[PDB]
């Protein structure tokens, strides 16, 4: 009864793209 | 060409190979798609629809409309590709690999110009190839889609169209929502009749025309977790897949799908067995093996179940809505447990909502869920979540006289319309349940009730709730002659809890008339009587 | 499907490395009934954790070798698949998706694969999110056309929270309810498994041990289910006998139950 | 060959490169229970960061070469270990079938190498996690939990740790050329459970006699004793050396009598009966109730400084408006045992904080705190002993202004009459009226200010 649910959204755990180090 | 083949599947080449099943109907829907695809700018349709209504089947109908040439000339010789967005994210570890793969797709589409790029699950486009520092595949396609230089069909669930395309309001502009609706039942029969040869060939069974007519009407009436142009194919398959199973031809008929649907929801929809028909005609007598001496209720709950099993029930009302009135202890819950025993073989197969645990409305949220924002929203309702799992289920609203005046008003929608939307937002069906309302109920100078107990239900319930109850049954108080019959039931099955060396209690003596007397009063029920049989002759003849 | 992310349960069943499955013959027929469908042939095994849901499929993988197939499940290899093992090792983009598109490429080329994925609560959200590319977006086009036969396994709560709350995932996995077995069914499980436990521990397990293991486990243990809490008692008692060394009875499985639960004697 | 990727524990065990552990035999036995099973034959060794999990398997490797072992684990090897060489080494484990790998970071294999184990088992695996990491990673993967068994490794007690130091005695007498005594190792364990809370015993005590032997072989360029482990513990915790615990308390506690003197003497005897002599440590030390004085928070500040910690080890928990929750007492004692715990309110009567306060943790001080026709607490002189404290903060700031706040005894008497609000009336009268005189330079540096207040 009128106890509110508090969604509490997480920060985005997401992928990462890459700069790569060039080699021969 | 070769770039599109490794990032997606050609549906036009799949329609030449006959790998796409026939799409019977959806002529006005594919016409709407080809109308949107023939635009100059924003020629991008989205098949929004309920999940399973044939959103990706409309595009399969388009891919075999191109091969048949039933498209207009502006869409003739188009190559319709299901763009695999996972194929583009695949092997994109480094920065700019995904954005290279997507611009290589679009360079081939601008080169050929005969590409309609069907993106199934268009909600996955927002965030496709989105990394820490990347460009999502939405923002690469947004200049293409707005100018109409990229023909792209989307297909998105209406639930998944709120959360990911209406949360990206720029991308919603670039598309046109083509509402693929849930078809009617007569349209679904033509879908099923058109898919007759595909499921004849894979299940090696002939499927008759009445079986197609059944599995559309049986799915619409008795299945609610899915949509028509799918839950009807679902009954055709597990019909024919059982015939591949049990035979390791046999026709699929009305009986072959009703036995699937009986093993599907637990709703007996059978074309009735003669052995099942006999025990339904003597249902009033086979419920006399647990309760005795009612003879008005046990007949009137037998009339409602035969009305259900003969198919003559109102398909928008419940299978039976009852009030079990009368004094306490006369077999109110014992009839509901008997009614659950006849229909399931289990006395705890019913759903007993104890209405004495409710007295106000500010705890009345366990039977229709909590509204959004409030706690109890993701596990909303204990009545609803048990009825959408057992749609055929006797539910028992025990002790309704100890409840609130405004909690049976939530169930007032259940009695007429047979539905109840929980707090989560989901309509559950009570159209096949058997609703039971158990109630515990002369004074002065009169020359010598049924009349006052109707007036006292008119005091407690509103006459609008009683208006929607199908049968109101006042129970007759147990005569001292039939308490002789009542104690004979306890010496058999409650003495069947006993072990058969630890007892010899079926004596046939005259002392059961004394057991019939001890434990019963004209104000008490037979519960203060079923306790005295246990603790005086059964449970103390057993501890030695 | 490679042996990197799972193993071939039919090749294990051909070599006889899987557990003998006594009981659950009716549930295997319901899995074969869902797998014999032309579309949506995806049986999710809904049951409490450790009721024998893999033991349904281990018996199903034997039934491929034993020839109890409906001729549409004939010579179908059944690679199990840890869905979380594809997740493991993904911090960068296209790590999960490449290893998922590889294992779906090795099904179209090979052509007889029946995936057994456990943990379908992991399916929703296997990638970043649902708007992102997850395994609950890659599998779904092939789970509606019958071109991908995946056998699932949820609990009942994971099925309610993750699949019944997911639109367009209820319709692609068809529920097969693997129930909680009774006490006599559990003994018959133990009667079939005893040729493995008496040959692994090199002990002899008496008939009195199993009638006690199916009774004492229900009587004292409530956080975990029967067709596992009863298998465990005659497993550790064979190991405790191998450690103390041989015959397991209702006294040898007795002190094994007393090790865990807070019983001094 | 696998010696060039990982290394043996059994070849190290026979040579003597592994140190023995004297206790921990129920935990090694539990591992041999788990591995001898047909299914779930892989122990996970749930422990804590330091309690000794690798210590079980390097003692298990000693059990192989000795023979206090099952014959299903007799003559076996315990190794301790990109995709192409990972499959290369696990093929060498499969083609023998007689070797077992150990992983100290098993939670980092599902955080693959996890379902590689299943056709290579058809190999064994001994894992090592913490109890946090077992809940995060091992329990989450359901296809992993079918093969692994939760094997508990708990924190050892102090008398158990002395046995461990007894076994790890010849290792340090040989390494540092030092002669360590029994007293030292008793004090190196009973002060390791005491003063160190970022680590756990098995290590907290071994770190002391390792550094003590390192301190002896340093400053001589003899003998570690009781007085070494305190100064070795002195710099290594930043605490100066005062750690003999004369019985328990003394009058030093009752020096800072910030108020009622009979209260301070009553609290003094109350813990000297519950710290040494009686009160088994399965119930926490202290465990007494305040009565409804000064305000009682300042009295508990002297309690924390004198026995366990500084004033920071006193924790004020309010329950005046925190009585609808499930809690900060659990977290702050988790970081620091031997905590002096203070509950400022107990008169808020509810059934939720009833439950949180029954179950309370082996060593922590727990504290709970006019219409008639009628003519018939600190006293008058006991306010004056708090007045000079609450102006010492004012005079302590005027010394940098080259001033000395001298209060006459009559002005302190009236300041007792007007002043919990004794703090505020000094800020209103002694501070604010003086500060405007400092800005006016009526008083200033080179002046000893004398605030007399007549009409007292
Ligand atoms: N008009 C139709 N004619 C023939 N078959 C149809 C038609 N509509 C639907 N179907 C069939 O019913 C099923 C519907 O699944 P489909 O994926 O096509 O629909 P959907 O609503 O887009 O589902 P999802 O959202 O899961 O992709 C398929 O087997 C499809 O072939
Ligand atoms: N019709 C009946 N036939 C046989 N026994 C009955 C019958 N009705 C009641 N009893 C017995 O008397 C008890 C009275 O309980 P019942 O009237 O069923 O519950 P309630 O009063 O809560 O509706 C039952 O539990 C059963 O043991
Ligand atoms: N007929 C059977 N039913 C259930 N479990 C069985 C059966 N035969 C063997 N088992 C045991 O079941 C276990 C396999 O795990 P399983 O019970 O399938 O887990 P889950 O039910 O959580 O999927 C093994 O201990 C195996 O020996
Ligand atoms: N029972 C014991 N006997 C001897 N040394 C032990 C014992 N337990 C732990 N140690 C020592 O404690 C240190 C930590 O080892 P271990 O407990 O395996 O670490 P971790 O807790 O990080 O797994 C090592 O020097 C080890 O030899």
């Amino acid at each position: 009864m009128k106890v509110l649910i508090l969604a509490c959204l997480v920060a985005l755990a997401l992928a990462r793209e890459l700069e790569e180090l060039n080699v021969p | 060409s070769l770039v599109l083949d490794q990032f997606g599947r050609n549906l036009t080449a799949a329609a030449m190979e006959g790998k796409l099943d026939p799409v019977i109907g959806r002529e006005k829907e594919i016409e709407r798609v080809m109308q949107v695809l023939s635009r100059r700018t924003k020629n991008n349709p989205v098949l929004i629809g309920e999940p399973g209504v044939g959103k990706t089947a409309v595009v399969e109908g388009l891919a075999q409309a191109i091969v048949h040439g039933e498209v207009p000339e502006t869409l003739k010789d188009k190559q319709l590709y299901t763009l695999d967005l996972g194929s583009l994210v695949a092997g994109s570890r480094y920065r700019g690999d995904f954005e290279e793969r997507l611009k290589k797709v679009l360079k081939e589409i601008n080169t050929r110009g005969d590409i309609i790029l069907f993106i199934d699950a268009l909600h996955t486009l927002v965030g496709a190839g989105a990394a820490e520092g990347a460009i999502d595949a939405a923002s690469i396609l947004k200049p293409k889609l707005a100018r109409g230089e990229l023909q792209t069909i989307g297909a998105t669930t209406l639930d998944e169209y709120r959360k990911y395309i209406e949360k990206d309001a720029a991308l919603e502009r670039r598309f046109q929502p083509v509402q693929v609706g849930e078809p009617t039942v007569e349209h679904t029969i033509e879908i099923l009749k058109g898919l007759r040869d595909r499921y004849e060939a894979h299940h090696r069974v002939s499927i008759t025309d009445a079986a197609m007519v059944a599995a559309a009407t049986l799915a619409d009436r008795y299945i609610n977790d899915r949509f028509l142009p799918d839950k009807a194919i679902d009954l055709i398959d597990e019909a024919g897949a059982r015939m591949r199973i049990r035979r390791m031809v046999a026709e699929v008929d009305d009986e072959q799908i009703a036995e699937v649907l009986g093993n599907w929801t637990g709703i007996p929809v059978f074309k009735l067995t003669e052995a099942e028909t006999t025990r339904l005609l003597r249902m009033e007598e086979e419920l006399h093996k647990r309760i005795i001496g009612q003879e008005d209720a046990v007949k009137a709950v037998s009339k409602a179940i035969r009305r259900t099993r003969a198919g003559l029930k109102d398909p928008k009302r419940p299978s039976g809505s009852f009030i079990f009135a009368g004094p306490s202890g006369v077999g109110k819950t014992e009839l509901s447990k008997a009614l659950a025993n006849f229909l399931f073989g289990d006395d705890d197969a019913l759903i007993q909502i104890d209405m004495g645990e409710f007295h106000d409305r500010f705890t009345a949220s366990r039977l229709f869920g909590a509204p959004p924002g409030y706690v109890g929203y993701e596990e909303g309702g204990q009545l609803t979540e048990k009825v959408r799992r057992k749609p055929f289920s006797v539910v028992l609203f025990d002790a309704i006289e100890k409840a609130h005046q405004e909690i049976y008003n939530s169930l007032l929608q259940v009695l007429e319309d047979g539905r109840l939307t929980d707090g989560q937002g989901r309509t559950v069906d009570f159209k096949n349940t058997v609703l039971i309302f158990t109630s515990n109920l002369g004074l002065g100078f009169s020359k010598g009730m049924k009349q006052k107990v109707n007036d006292e239900l008119k005091k407690h319930f509103r006459p609008e709730f009683l208006n929607r109850i199908d049968d109101i049954i006042v129970f007759h108080q147990l005569t001292r002659e039939e308490i002789i019959r009542m104690v004979d039931l306890m010496i058999s099955r409650v003495a069947g809890q006993l072990k058969s060396k630890d007892m010899a209690l079926v004596l046939t003596d005259a002392a059961k008339a004394l057991l019939a007397k001890r434990g019963f009063d004209p104000v008490l029920g037979a519960r203060p009587l079923r306790r005295t049989i246990q603790r005086e002759i059964e449970d103390q003849l057993s501890e030695k």
